[PDB]
């Protein structure tokens, strides 16, 4: 593992997906920054302390609240302004452009878009206005908006099986929605009783469409099975401050990764979550780790120390 | 995988799997046909649709090859055979998810069985009833799933006495893709095989001797890998029988008896095969299901007993 | 094997009218079905085939083994660069045997960790023990003696023995290092457990158990003589040769010298400790009588014999016999007898039993046994494979493949087809047929899955299969994607109707570049022409050209003709007249309806229009 | 085909080999009359070829004869291997009435031409004509 | 002598990704001649099977097509490379034979031809350095020419260039022996080169510097080098074991001239002295003839170890008195 310092606090880091049938491991990643007068979306490649090459960047107005790859060349960003944008990478001349955008995806006046997930051609967003949008590439207006879906702040979203999704909010509720539904109420609510601890992140198990992991204000990892009643299947003590992201490893989901405000990034190894050894990967002097992404043996993360940490050799 | 209710009021006669094994069709005496779906997420079986389809007890059912669409066929004591096609533009459980595509009234006696033919022969099917006459039907133009013509009629039994509740008939095509068209038929104590001739007509090419009572079930096994054919029968005399048929009184077909099994001690009601014809199943009075595998010597051995 | 169909709701009770039970095997191994044709018995019982492996660990195991099988290349076959082909053949095969062993160990591990039932773990370890023994005896020396390669052999042997059973388990080490009624460590227990350690090659532990109680104590004080023995004996133990059969020859020398010296010398210790030290030195020297005396199980004896007496397999026959005279085979576990069989030459007749433990392992075992040439196809004769005609290994592998096909795990389907394709026996056409029948059952979902299927149809030349698969896929956007003869015609007609009624797809016919490349038929061309005509219409001479194109299309082809007439009326020279004439010469409910919609009689209106056109031509 | 592939296409190849006249041509090539006529046509005076035109029919006929001889020498093995046994088996199984026109003594095509010594002399003398194809 | 060039990298080949058809080997393809139809039929059967699988058959067809179009050119390039390699091997063998015939049959003076000798040495230096452990076919032709050349041997300038290359040539020999490269035949030629170098060149401040630096190279490898030489002795080959045995004599001899020695100590740790004294038994059976000359070097070596004070310790512990009695030679 190694660090690179990049002169901006990094809110989001995502690997570019690999071409179908590639035998190579991930080498290109996107970042989004926050807390600057000028924030940026940036694309980077790793050469074979590493050597990083800035491929291109583009000014992003607002803090980058979330970021996902839609396909090889398209990157979707959520702004603190409530704008949702699809950026397009042009590899021939290494430029970024705006492909399409929904400037009023979230609003009250401006309301931050807090989460975006992609399942090409669909894009789903949530925000502090408690609005949930389904967008489709090249459609100017939302396919569906669930106005005033949640009365609490929506912090994150995941697909279950499209057009079904699950959201997490600031009072610790998981809510399940379908864009075909009538009304503004969820089909199912799950939550831990006692303290209504805010949930900041959620990820669906890549193979088991019924299973999700969440991270909370209290640093805890929760595993849920939406067929198994309203409480989590597992509740595990973890970080000393907020957990900002949680990711199952895409190809071997016995491995799961979490990062926190307390400056740690954990690799959890259950090799099943229904039904554990943990390694902390960053040094003891880290500021908030805001974001991580994992693909194959490659991990990238971004911190409030204006640092990106990478390993391309997680398992070797 | 816990049991579940079918939703039928009267006794259930047949259950059949679709090609992918993710769907199931049920038919009962309450004159209904139910279709169940195997939900991906929650590995549970859940009713896709139910509907009234006949004026009398529905005894047999079967799915057509997926390369012809979503098609089910039913046979009832009301002397008819009906064909249905799923209309994906309808809500599940609405009772209107399967549209009748046709009705076959040619039979003048109740019907006991109906089986689609192997896909490599087009939409084809067979049926047999009290009239003791096997009938083959063909959907000549695969576009018109209503254009059901009658391809053939054969007299299986010759003199069925007008006073017997004791009646049973079964059908089973040879699944084999690289073997001349042929199918097996059971009628009471008898069991005979038909084969397509050069003249495009069915001829009796052999008989499966040995049954000393009523044949409750028969099924042709998938001959993937083998050069021979295998058909099993569950008789009322309490014996499972497995016949080896090779093609090298006017036949080109040989008939060996490979196995006999009375392990059930009572009538063997159901006999079924693997998708690879690697496993054979049997069920009967003893309230037990037995799975059979073939030995290296080609004998058959019971690899497990469910109850 | 008797398993309860449903350990919840059992559908029968008394012999109360033996009910008609019915069962149907499903396309998926883990999803079959049972039911009953009787009154008040309307439940359906989904049953999965007894002892079926759906776990991820298993598929991992399968993939690993297929990898070993595939990687074996030409070496998976045995030819009944001259004298080396033999030695190198055994080299690689013997290695493959190690790989299989490994994969099975890993599997067994993952089964102990992620588990509901641990019975599978136990059975898999047993399978491993027996396989370790098999390698140690036939997969290292290639028929030669231990001198040929002392290092590898002793390594495998020492490995086999210390993975077969757990003892001496550290739960028993403390068991005696705790028990008293005697002075320090000097009862039959300490020594038995010291000798046991030596017989199993566990010299490290052996040494430890000594430096535990009276190495320096009772001896360095009481008898200075026996202290030197007990000490440089531990030294010899510290240097037991494992690479040179020469160094061993000299080692046993120093050991026998030590045992003779101590043998007749200063007895300044207890009557019992005297002998207790002699026996230890005898065992280390290789005294047969003693090696048998301090052995708890036959394999401890056998192992000892090979380690301290004479390291020659030419005596294994005798060793085993003595071992079995001391301790009979323990029928508690299933691995001991098979090991005895291995050692004693009769390798065969194990395939059926292993097939009972696990079909997969048995399959590949038979395979590598064929690779070694330990089993071969005696048959010498019916146009197909899945029989006794080919090998016993071929048979078991092909069987496994077929079994994999009903498992419904698309990850293993490549393994199944690959297994069949690489089968060292059977005509390419026979395999062609088998694949032709299996492939249609592939549980494809992704695009990639389908492309894989197709790639296999290509690779094997199954155009009738591919045509069928695709037919299944075809069954507005979907139709557009599809664009057999009748269907194409219908699509054409639909396109024409749409044109008469009047986006990206249409332009492509006339991201985008990729689509154009993919496109790069008559129906399609017609639709493209219609689109061009509409474009021209949207854009006088152009209009005439479009009208001409339309007339030409009508000639090539009732509804279309009506649409054309409608267009002509809306528009309202020699070539035009000729076209109009041809149309009149060419000139039901749907057509009438279309005509009514357009108006919102037809033949008359058409004739009137024709007359008007003729008049116009005359005026010109 | 028969060893790996199925037995379906075998009938097509059998019918092709039985109906194609290649077998009859090869059988006729083993006759003494044919080779005698060929060596008589090739054995001509040099003055005629010298005074003849490059497009003369004699040169074209000699070229065609040499090409036929080359093709026969190339295909004799393939014939004797994969034609004669199949044709004999078919004639034995089914009922066919054919008259042999081949000499059993001539086991190969060289047996019928090894008795001509002037052939090589004529071939060598024909090298001084200048015709590229014939040379 | 410009046809030997490794810059083209005829041995190295750029291997594409080959995401598909990777498992298709050239088994039935293979006189190195890889038939293209044997792989064409296999890839056609695989394409047919994939198409029958009905899983994205139309899209992924172009991938298989381009993979086949790349595999055919791969096979052709491999065949051409094999042909070029065998042609270069034949040409090098012919050139070596010509050079040997020229050097052997040459009555002309040697002092004028010393220039051509040094030029040939300079030309072969890079050739040997580039093929020291790559292949065991080209070194053979180039290893024997250097052997005879070393035995068939203003003046100060020439003497320095010769001794300089002889020192560099001494390194690449011990480097190959430490790795056990090539066949026993090639490994034998290296022993003769190092033998005369340590016997004639080294054997007076210039001598001390050469002897000191010479021992450094031997100590660099350590037991790794001696282990290979000890294994060659009493082996299958008849000439390799003889040259290896005589080589050890020069090592111990030159080491004493540099009261102890590290060379003799290493032989004891490798169990060489032990097995050596054991072979003394039944010497009557072994003893112009190849077996006779081999025994001469064997007993000759033991005689050298008995001259140093430290040798008596290791030699006496081998119990040689009982070994020479079982043979009954006396």
């Amino acid at each position: 593992i190694y660090a690179k310092f990049v002169s901006q606090k990094i809110s989001k880091t995502r690997w570019r997906p690999l071409p179908p049938g590639s035998l190579q491991t991930a080498e290109t990643f996107a970042t989004g920054s926050w807390d600057n007068e000028e924030n940026y979306i940036s694309l980077w490649s790793i050469g074979d302390e590493g050597d990083h090459q800035l491929l291109c960047d583009i000014r992003h107005h607002g803090d980058v609240m979330d970021l996902q790859f839609f396909d090889q060349e398209r990157i979707v960003a959520a702004s603190s302004t409530g704008c949702v944008t699809v950026f397009l990478h042009h590899p021939n001349n290494q430029t970024l452009s705006v492909n399409q955008q929904w400037t009023t995806a979230h609003y009250h006046s401006s309301a931050p878009c807090t989460g975006v997930v992609c399942n090409n051609p669909e894009i789903v967003t949530v925000g502090e206005d408690g609005r949930i949008n389904l967008f489709r590439a090249d459609h100017k207006e939302a396919v569906r908006t669930i106005d005033n879906a949640d009365s609490s702040t929506l912090h994150a979203v995941t697909f279950l099986r499209t057009p079904e999704i699950l959201t997490v909010n600031s009072i610790g509720q998981l809510k399940i929605w379908d864009f075909r539904q009538q009304g503004n109420e969820p089909s199912q609510i799950l939550s831990l009783t006692g303290d209504r601890v805010p949930l900041h992140c959620v990820d669906r198990h890549p193979n088991q469409q019924h299973v999700v992991a969440t991270g909370g204000q209290d640093g805890m990892l929760s595993i849920w099975d939406v067929r198994q009643g309203t409480m989590p299947v597992s509740l595990l003590k973890a970080h000393e401050a907020e957990m900002w992201e949680v990711h199952f490893h895409p190809s071997n989901p016995e491995h799961l990764f979490t990062c926190s405000e307390d400056g740690s990034l954990w690799h959890w190894d259950a090799s099943s979550w229904l039904s554990i050894e943990i390694t902390s990967l960053l040094p003891s002097r880290s500021l908030s780790v805001n974001t991580l992404d994992v693909l194959g043996p490659c991990l990238v993360c971004g911190t409030d120390a204006e640092a990106i940490y990478v390993t391309r050799h997680l398992f070797s | 995988m816990q049991p579940f209710d079918s939703g039928h009021d009267d006794l259930v006669h047949d259950v059949v799997y679709d090609f992918y094994g993710r769907h199931v069709a049920t038919c009962s005496s309450d004159q209904h046909i139910k279709v169940f779906k195997l939900d991906k997420d929650t590995s549970n079986w859940e009713l896709s649709d139910s509907w009234r389809a006949h004026d009398s007890s529905i005894v047999a059912i079967d799915w057509a090859s997926p390369e012809y669409g979503r098609i089910i066929a039913s046979a009832s004591y009301d002397k008819t055979v009906k064909l249905w096609e799923e209309d994906p533009d309808q809500e599940e459980c609405s009772g209107r998810r399967w549209n009748k595509l046709c009705t076959l009234n040619d039979s003048k006696g109740s019907l006991y069985s109906v089986k689609f033919a192997p896909a490599h022969l087009g939409l084809k099917l067979a049926c047999l009833g009290n009239d003791g006459i096997l009938r083959l039907y063909d959907a000549l133009e695969p576009s018109d799933l209503r254009s059901w013509t009658l391809t053939s009629e054969m007299k299986v039994l010759s003199i069925p006495p007008a006073n017997h509740l004791q009646s049973d008939f079964c059908l089973s095509w040879c699944p084999s893709r690289f073997s001349p068209e042929k199918l097996a038929v059971s009628a009471l104590e008898q069991a005979i095989i038909y084969q397509r001739g050069k003249d495009g007509k069915l001829h009796v090419a052999a008989k499966l001797p040995g049954h000393k009572s009523l044949i409750r079930s028969i099924s042709w096994a998938p001959s993937i890998g083998r050069w021979y054919q295998l058909i099993a029968t569950g008789c009322k005399d309490g014996r499972i029988r497995i016949f080896k048929i090779t093609e090298k009184l006017q036949s080109n077909l040989q008939v060996e008896l490979l196995s006999e099994h009375d392990d059930h001690n009572g009538e063997v009601w159901s006999v079924s095969w693997n998708l690879t014809g690697t496993i054979l199943s049997s069920a009967g009075d003893d309230g037990k299901v037995r799975l059979w595998k073939a030995t290296y010597s080609n004998e058959f051995k019971c690899m497990s007993v469910i109850t | 094997i008797l398993v309860p169909m449903t350990v919840n709701d059992q559908p029968i009770e008394k012999n109360g009218d033996k009910m008609p039970l019915k069962f149907k095997l499903g396309p998926l191994s883990y999803q079959n079905m049972a039911f009953i044709t009787a009154k008040d018995k309307y439940k359906l019982y989904p049953v999965r085939i007894p002892r079926l492996d759906t776990s991820k660990e298993f598929s991992a195991y399968v993939s690993g083994l297929f990898e070993i099988y595939r990687d074996l290349g030409d070496d998976r076959v045995f030819n009944v660069v001259n004298s080396n082909f033999a030695k190198e053949h055994n080299a690689t095969v013997n290695l493959a045997m190690e790989a299989i062993l490994n994969e099975l160990e890993v599997f067994i591990g993952r089964v102990k960790d992620q588990d509901g039932r641990v019975n599978r773990f136990y059975e898999l370890e047993e399978s491993l023990t027996v396989l370790n023994c098999l390698r140690t005896m036939y997969f290292i020396l290639d028929g030669q003696d231990v001198e040929e390669n002392r290092s590898e052999f002793i390594e495998s042997l020492l490995n086999w023995i210390n993975r077969s059973d757990g003892e001496p388990d550290e739960e028993y080490i403390e068991q005696v290092f705790s028990v008293a009624g005697k002075k320090v460590f000097e009862t039959q227990y300490f020594w038995k457990l010291l000798n046991q350690l030596v017989l199993r090659g566990l010299l490290s532990q052996a040494i430890g158990c000594i430096e535990r109680s009276d190495l320096l104590p009772y001896l360095s004080d009481t008898c200075a003589v026996s202290f030197d023995a007990v000490s440089d004996s531990i030294e010899l133990l510290k240097q037991y040769p494992k690479d040179s059969s020469s160094t061993f020859r000299e080692w046993k020398n120093l050991v026998l010298k030590l045992s003779q010296a101590f043998g007749s010398s200063a007895t300044d210790i207890s009557g019992e400790l005297r002998d207790y030290i002699e026996d230890f030195l005898l065992v280390i020297g290789g005294n047969q009588r003693k090696i048998l005396q301090y052995s708890r199980t036959w394999y401890e004896s056998f192992c000892g014999f090979l380690l301290y007496y004479i390291p020659s397999l030419e005596l294994s026959a005798e060793y085993l016999q003595m071992s079995l005279e001391a301790n009979v085979v323990d029928i508690t576990n299933d691995w001991e007898q098979p090991c005895v069989d291995i050692i004693s030459g009769k390798i065969h007749s194990i395939l059926p039993v292993m097939e009972s433990l696990d079909s997969c392992t048995a399959a590949f075992t038979a395979m590598i046994c064929e690779a070694k040439g330990l089993i071969e196809n005696i048959f010498e004769g019916l146009e197909d494979l899945f029989s006794y005609r080919n090998g016993m290994a071929s048979y078991m592998l092909n069987s496994f493949a077929f079994e994999l096909c009903s498992l419904g795990d698309k990850e293993l389907w490549p393994v199944a087809i690959g297994l069949i394709a690489l089968s060292a026996t059977g005509t390419r056409s026979a395999k062609k047929m088998v694949i032709a029948e299996l492939l249609p059952h592939y549980p494809f979902v992704t695009n990639d899955d389908i492309e894989w299927m197709l790639s296999i149809c290509v690779e094997w030349r199954l155009p009738e299969i591919a045509k069928e698969i695709y037919t299944t896929l075809g069954n507005i956007e979907s139709i557009a994607n599809f664009s057999l003869v009748k269907s194409y015609s219908w699509l054409l007609f639909e396109a024409s109707c749409m044109e008469g009624q009047k986006v990206l797809n249409a332009i492509v016919s006339k991201d985008d570049v990729i689509i154009p490349q993919d496109i790069l038929v008559t129906n399609s061309m017609r639709q493209t022409l219609a689109p061009y005509a509409v474009l021209s219409q949207f854009y006088d001479r152009e209009d005439w050209g479009q009208a001409l194109r339309l007339l030409l299309l009508l000639i090539e082809f009732h509804y279309l003709v009506l649409l054309v007439a409608k267009f002509l009326y809306p528009i309202f020279e020699d070539s035009v007249a000729t076209v109009i004439e041809v149309i009149e010469t060419k000139w039901s409910n749907l057509y009438e309806t279309i005509i009514e919609a357009d108006k919102s009689a037809t033949l008359l209106k058409n004739l009137r229009k024709k007359l008007n056109f003729k008049l116009c031509q005359a005026f010109m | 085909n028969i060893s790996i592939d199925d037995a379906m296409a075998a009938t097509n190849l059998a019918t092709y080999v039985r109906l194609h006249p290649f077998s009859r041509v090869m059988e006729w090539l083993f006759n003494e009359k044919v080779i005698t006529s060929l060596i008589n046509t090739i054995h001509q005076d040099p003055i005629s070829l010298g005074s003849a035109s490059p497009d003369s029919p004699l040169v074209v006929s000699i070229l065609r004869a040499i090409q036929v001889m080359i093709k026969a020498l190339e295909l004799q093995e393939t014939y004797l291997h994969l034609v004669r046994p199949e044709v004999l088996r078919y004639q034995g199984e089914a009922g066919v009435r054919r008259k042999p026109v081949a000499n059993a003594a001539y086991s190969a095509f060289e047996d019928g031409i090894l008795s001509h010594l002037s052939l090589v002399v004529d071939l060598g003398k024909y090298c001084n004509l200048g015709h590229a194809e014939l040379t | 002598f410009d046809f030997i060039n490794t810059d083209y990298k005829w041995e190295e080949i750029p291997s594409p990704h080959f995401t598909y058809l990777k498992d298709l080997d050239l088994g039935p393809c293979i006189g190195v001649h890889y038939d293209i139809r044997k792989a064409q039929e296999i890839l056609a059967l695989k394409r047919k099977e994939y198409e029958h699988s009905q899983l994205a058959t139309p899209e992924f067809l172009e991938t298989v097509e381009l993979e086949e179009k790349v595999l055919i050119e791969w096979l052709t390039v491999r065949n051409r490379a094999n042909l070029l390699l065998t042609a270069r091997l034949n040409l090098l063998q012919a050139w070596a034979n010509l050079l040997l015939v020229m050097i052997e049959s040459n009555d002309f003076k040697s002092t004028p031809k010393m220039a051509f000798l040094l030029q040939a040495l300079q030309a072969i230096l890079p050739t040997l350095e580039a093929f020291s452990s790559l292949k065991s076919d080209e070194a053979f032709e180039l290893a024997r020419v250097a052997k005879v050349l070393l035995w068939k041997l203003e003046q100060f300038t020439v003497g320095n260039l010769i001794g300089d290359k002889l020192f560099q040539l001494f390194q690449l020999c011990l480097s190959a022996i430490s790795q056990c490269s090539g066949t026993p035949e090639l490994r034998s030629l290296y022993y003769s080169i190092c033998y005369r170098y340590l016997t004639a060149v080294v054997d007076t401040r210039s001598v001390t510097n050469a002897r000191a630096r010479t021992l450094k190279a031997i100590t660099l490898y350590g037991d790794r080098l001696l282990n290979v030489i000890c294994d060659d002795a009493y082996g299958s080959d008849t000439t390799c074991q003889t040259a290896a045995m005589i080589l050890l004599n020069a090592l111990v001899h030159t080491s004493r001239a540099s009261v102890d020695c590290p060379i003799i100590d290493a032989l004891n740790r490798l169990n060489f002295i032990g097995v050596l004294v054991d072979s003394l038994k039944e010497i009557l059976n072994e003893w112009a003839s190849p077996s006779q000359q081999y025994t001469s070097a064997k007993l000759a070596l033991l005689l050298q170890l008995c001259q140093t004070r430290q040798g008596a310790k290791y030699v006496l512990q081998a119990n040689l008195f009982r070994a020479l009695e079982q043979s009954g030679v006396f």
